């Protein structure tokens, strides 16, 4: 909006702003590790203590 | 994959009515209707003034200064050739109500212009006649 | 409208020269030279900054 | 870098931006608010300025 | 010297001046930015304390 | 630039997002910004 | 269309000033700017025209073609109203102007920047402190006549014949016009480019019409031969010597008529008002802006 | 060669051709000392005409214009009223 003036100046005829704004994308990466060791163990079933 | 659009926004313009500040305790307000007809307006002041016995009335005049203030919004002639005719099709309408609410919201930015305006004439016609604080300090 | 520009105006002497009878209210300060044959030639203003 | 025969007073005037305070008594002021009235001043020949 | 906000986002955003390493003993010039943490006002005002 | 002059639903808010905002935008804060005055601050045809 | 202008004055106005502004209604007085309201300031002529004795009128016509044109219509208090005056209407333009004029039906007026003296077109606005000042609105002949006697002043000023020239001749009454001493870099760049014009004028002009002349001149008199006094210049006698031919004077005459509509077009300065059914017992005449 | 400028003035036609002369007056004199203009011709240096009007506030807006292979600068004045005169010689 603008203010009407009294004095005679160049009127600002209704401005408008049309802004926009990019995403920030950016990714998270861990690396966890896991020994086949204690992973083919998982796959079969216990029956001696 | 997609282009994701999150949303687009505007600002509510609130309209700032010249009462719903605090800036009309200075001054009492009068819709009349015919300004435009007021080619002058006066005011009479008798002050009688007593004496002390160990007589005088000062008859001063005041008289009222108009203020034009006048903004410019601009409409296209698109909006206003396809605010007239009628639609038909359900784009057509979408293109009016577009049309429409690009002439509405220009007018009630001229009135928020001119209501915007007053304020600012108000505030510059107390600033016309309001001498310095340390003038005023001794003077009162 | 209220921020409004309040203009000053500010003045000072430069070269002037005392009367013959010189003194010094002063302690901490020698300067090395005749002190009846000397007088300014510039002034020193402190800026803005 | 002597001195000359004569002296001068540098006068000069520094604007400072101020930020007041106005005060206005009650009732200090009737006034008449008008009617805000629309006009057409130009039909340019693309867009018309109201 | 172009823009002032966007010298603002050139401050905090990536922030290359050519600054200075640390943690060495004598300090080269980093390359890899956005490792260690920088601020420099120096890079942006231009003066000397 | 990026900015699509489109027409659209346009949600309304009431934060006061135009505070000190022309004297930011014609300094460049924004990446990518339109100025609209006048006959071109309508809503675009579709 | 809409065409009001409300001009508020910054201070009041006393009841002398308010009598004389209200005589001076219906009169032209230019504006700054094309907007709704605006201040007292670079309203009329009086921005461009001082409160000295040098006047400069090559640059009043030069603001004049640069701002627009409204006619005073309302003064009151405080306020006064004009009524602007933009290329496509048709407006009423009453002739009020103290140096009577009589305009011609279906002629064609003439804005002007004030020949006749400052004070004798002017309002004193000690009030709002500056000075309104009204341009003069005389028909187009009379305006060229007071443009060429002005420039005539310009280029015999190194010579001397004086009221002969400074003073303007109507079948109404003869009037004296204010003559300044001179004109500045803008008159001289105004007579530059006629005297480029005049030069180049006597490179290119036909001779045949001057065998004509010659011989016609000890042939016949007449009031387009009289101010020869019967005696034909020398330089009739020294370019006739040649012979004639029309090959060359049908090319010499296609840049003549090809640089006399420029020529023309250097006598334009200052808007022109194109008017119709002038009235000699209202005063007034549908005029509309050409 | 000749050439066709454009030139945008908020002025009149009286000011335009004394202030188009004040502009071409190298030009002239370059067109003059180059080559004598040995005939009666040669002298007119080229026209001008008004191509019609347009608002002084939001004139010239600048623009450009792509091709399939490159982009020119192109001036872009908005809402013109096309008005053509005949045309006015420069000398």
């Amino acid at each position: 909006p603008t203010i009407a003036h009294g004095d005679g100046r160049r009127p600002s005829k209704q401005r408008t702003f049309i802004v926009v704004k990019n995403c920030h994308k950016h990714h998270i990466s861990t690396e966890m590790e896991l020994s086949m060791l204690d992973l083919e163990i998982l796959h079969s079933i216990p029956e001696t203590p | 994959k997609f282009e994701v659009l999150l949303g687009v926004y505007t600002n509510a313009i609130q309209y700032v009515r010249f009462l719903e500040t605090a800036l009309a305790v200075s001054c009492v307000n009068t819709e009349f209707k015919d300004l435009s007809r007021m080619t002058d307006g006066k005011i009479q002041f008798r002050i009688s003034v007593p004496t002390i016995a160990h007589q005088r009335t000062f008859i001063v005049v005041k008289n009222c200064h108009k203020h034009h203030i006048s903004t410019e919004m601009e409409l296209s002639m698109l909006d206003l050739e396809i605010l007239h005719s009628i639609p038909e099709t359900p784009v057509e309408y979408a293109e009016y109500v577009g049309a429409v609410k690009t002439v509405a919201s220009a007018l009630q930015f001229g009135v928020d212009a001119l209501e915007r305006g007053l304020i600012n004439t108000v505030l510059s016609v107390k600033l016309r006649h309001a001498p310095p604080m340390f003038i005023l300090q001794t003077l009162a | 409208p209220l921020n409004r520009r309040m203009q000053y105006s500010y003045y000072f002497p430069v070269g002037l020269f005392m009367p013959n009878p010189k003194y010094t209210t002063s302690a901490a300060i020698k300067m090395l030279d005749n002190p009846t044959q000397q007088l300014p030639v510039e002034a020193w203003i402190v800026n803005k900054n | 870098k002597i001195h000359p025969g004569v002296a001068m007073t540098v006068v000069r005037t520094d604007e400072i931006l101020s930020e007041n305070i106005l005060f206005s008594s009650r009732a200090s002021t009737s006034m008449f608010i008008g009617t805000p009235n629309v006009s057409r001043r130009e039909a340019r020949v693309d867009a018309v300025t109201f | 010297n172009r823009g002032l906000y966007n010298m603002v986002n050139e401050y905090s955003q990536r922030l290359g001046g050519h600054p200075a390493t640390s943690n060495t003993e004598v300090q080269f010039v980093v390359i890899a930015g956005t490792d260690v943490f920088l601020e420099q006002p120096c890079s942006f005002l231009q003066e000397a304390f | 630039e990026g900015v699509e002059n489109r027409p659209f639903p346009y949600l309304t808010v009431d934060a006061d997002l135009l505070s000190n905002l022309r004297q930011s935008a014609a300094e460049g804060l924004f990446h990518s910004f339109d100025l609209l005055v006048g006959k071109d601050a309508r809503e675009a045809g579709i | 269309m809409d065409l009001k202008v409300v001009v508020s004055l910054s201070s009041r106005l006393y009841t002398d000033e308010i009598a004389k502004m209200q005589q001076r209604i219906g009169c032209i007085l230019p504006l700054a700017s094309t907007h709704g309201t605006q201040n007292v300031q670079g309203l009329g002529l009086g921005q461009v025209y001082s409160l000295e004795t040098v006047p400069d009128y090559v640059s009043m016509y030069n603001y004049l073609s640069d701002c627009t044109l409204a006619v005073l219509d309302e003064v009151s208090v405080d306020s006064l109203i004009l009524t602007k005056i933009v290329p496509g209407q048709t407006y009423a333009i009453k002739n009020k102007y103290q140096p009577f004029f009589q305009w011609h039906g279906t002629g064609s007026l003439s804005v002007m920047p004030p020949v006749f003296g400052r004070e004798h077109a002017t309002v004193k606005l000690e009030s709002n402190d500056v000075d309104i000042v009204f341009p003069m609105v005389l028909p187009t002949p009379i305006a060229e006549e007071v443009l060429q006697k002005i420039l005539l002043f310009n280029v015999y000023s190194r010579v001397v014949v004086h009221m002969h020239l400074g003073s303007v001749s109507y079948l109404g009454h003869h009037y004296e016009l204010a003559l300044p001493e001179v004109p500045g870099p803008l008159g001289l760049a105004l007579l530059d480019n006629l005297s480029l014009y005049f030069c180049i004028m006597v490179t290119l002009l036909p001779r045949a019409s001057m065998r004509l002349v010659r011989g016609l001149i000890r042939h016949e008199h007449h009031d387009l031969l009289n101010l020869f006094q019967e005696m034909v210049p020398d330089e009739i006698a020294r370019i006739d010597l040649d012979d004639l031919s029309v090959a060359d004077d049908l090319s010499r005459m296609r840049v003549m008529m090809t640089y006399l509509q420029s020529l023309a077009s250097l006598f334009n300065l200052g808007p022109r008002l194109a008017t119709a059914a002038y009235s000699q017992e209202t005063l007034t005449a549908t005029c509309w802006l050409r | 060669g000749p050439r066709f400028t454009f030139f945008q003035s908020s002025r009149g036609h009286c000011q335009i051709m004394n202030i188009l002369r004040i502009y071409y007056s190298p030009s002239i004199m370059h067109r003059y000392a180059v080559v004598q203009p040995l005939h009666i011709e040669e002298l007119t240096f080229g026209a001008v005409a008004c191509l019609g009007t347009f608002s002084a506030t939001d004139g010239w807006r600048r623009s450009a214009f792509n091709y399939r292979g490159s982009s020119l600068p192109v001036v872009e004045i908005d809402s013109f009223y096309s008005n053509v005169s005949d045309w006015e010689v420069i000398l």
